[PDB]
RNA sequence: AUUCCCACUGUCCCUAUCUACUAUCUAGCGAGGCUGUCUGAUCAGGCAUUGCGUAAGCAGUAGAGUAGCCGUUACGAUCUGCUGAGA
């Protein structure tokens, strides 16, 4: 269970590139390596992990 | 080292609520074995569990 | 034994976070020259988050203690 | 605001004897201060034998 | 009418951390009869026999006041954290060391 | 005399600072000394500083 | 202008 | 409800500064003084969305008054000095 994009793009621990501050990051979970909710208006917001 | 039940039992036995009981930080292992109210009373007698006094504040 | 001028280091910090950030400041202090004693945490939070003394006298061994002096 | 009331103005210092109307004048003002310090020190020393005993 | 208060200072005195004469002097100098320091008009008499201090009072005097004065004297000599003023019988007291790990 | 007075002033200020440090903000539940236990080394050091046997 | 101060004595 | 008189005002001439909140990135997931109050009282501090220039201490025989006698215990605001000091 780890983000696909962050793992693909993967000293980093102790410090697909949209909106990344100037573009490098320090993805700890990637380096180390189905849910549903309604909302303000009734709907079916489905959030899925991307292993 | 999960003394939640021990604090609950000490508060019930001494009858002073969980805000007045004091469990010895240096006797975690000894308190961890007090699974019954008799052992809690024994700990209170030995001074491992203590009852705090009412705050000294003028009415 | 050191003297830390926390008035200089805490300038411009919001009054809501003076006491917590001060804990991080002394941690940096011992890192510059070289675990906080709970008595020193009491000394830091003596006047709450909003107020921290301008100067503090410390004893660093890194284990850091507050020392009792008439004035800093 | 009356200038003679505020101690940081020269009007107060002249109208109260603080300012000459200089160094010798200040020495004249500050005569006997050492005696007062000595007397208060003597009283403090004689007022707490126990604390001196702790000192020794 | 006279009431007797007994304080047993044997334990601190034998341990070399107490002077009963100074203690009795502090009481006789700070009884405060009728709200006045040193107004001992023969109503309050203090005797020091070496190990037991006896206070005989016919005026308003209580064991709580004696405990307060003793604790003040202990704090003045900064022995408050090691010696406590405790009672054995009614109006019979002593000074006892706090619990110490050997 | 005037040196002993300075020592007295410094020690009084130190004691006041220590008492303030021990004192806290809004009063809390009291932990009586008669129910807690103190070690012997602290007692030995304090009594030696006092000047007793 | 200031004169003699406490420190300067 | 409307119109004139006086006073006030960042409405404006004409904008400027500060505080809070917000916005951004990262790890994971993811569509000095004063009022009130409290530390038993001083001292020193906390709180009340800045709440709204002579230190602590000691002394004077000067000091409103509280408390002993028909020259005299004691407490004592305020004032004066250490002190353009203290921070």
């Amino acid at each position: 269970r780890v983000s696909f994009k962050n793992t693909r793009e993967t000293q980093v621990l102790d410090h697909f590139n949209s909106s990344i501050g100037r573009k490098a990051r320090w993805p700890a979970k990637s380096v180390k390596f189905r849910r549903r909710t309604y909302r303000a208006h009734g709907r079916i917001n489905k959030y899925e992990s991307s292993p | 080292a999960n003394l939640r039940t021990q604090k609950r039992l000490a508060a019930s036995v001494v009858g002073v609520g969980k805000r007045k009981v004091w469990l010895d930080p240096n006797e975690t292992s000894e308190i961890a074995q007090a699974n019954s109210r008799n052992a809690i009373r024994k700990l209170v007698k030995n001074g491992t569990i203590v009852k705090k006094a009412v705050t000294v504040h003028s009415k | 034994e050191y003297t830390i001028n926390l008035h200089k280091r805490l300038h411009g910090v919001s009054f809501k976070k003076r006491a917590p950030r001060a804990v991080k400041e002394i941690k940096k202090f011992a890192k510059l020259h070289m675990r906080l004693a709970p008595e020193l945490n009491q000394a830091i939070w003596k006047r709450g988050v909003k107020g921290v003394e301008y100067r503090l006298r410390l004893r660093i061994s890194s284990y850091v203690e507050p020392v009792l002096v008439a004035s800093a | 605001r009356n200038p003679r009331k505020l101690k940081w103005t020269k009007a107060f210092r002249k109208a109260a004897g603080k300012e000459l109307a200089e160094r010798a004048f200040y020495k004249n003002r500050m005569r006997g201060n050492k005696e007062k310090d000595f007397l208060r020190d003597k009283k403090l020393v004689e007022s707490n034998p126990e604390l001196l005993r702790i000192r020794e | 009418i006279a009431k007797t208060f007994t304080v047993d200072v044997s334990s601190p005195t034998e341990n070399g951390v107490f002077d009963p004469a100074s203690y009795a002097k502090y009481l006789i100098d700070h009884i405060k009869v009728e709200g006045a320091v040193g107004n001992l008009g023969n109503a309050v008499t203090v005797t020091e026999d070496g190990t037991v201090v006896t206070v005989v009072s016919t005026a308003k005097f209580s064991g709580k006041y004696l405990k307060y004065l003793t604790k003040k004297y202990l704090k003045k000599n900064q022995l408050r954290d090691w010696i406590r003023f405790v009672s054995t019988k009614t109006n019979e007291y002593r000074l006892a060391f706090y619990q110490v790990t050997p | 005399i005037k040196e002993k007075a300075a020592w007295i002033r410094n020690r009084q200020k130190t004691m006041i600072a220590e008492a303030r440090n021990r004192k806290s903000l809004k009063n809390k539940a009291i932990m009586p000394r008669s129910k807690l236990t103190k070690s012997f080394g602290k007692m030995e050091e304090h009594m030696s500083t006092l000047g007793h046997d | 202008f200031m004169g003699t101060l406490k420190k300067d004595l």
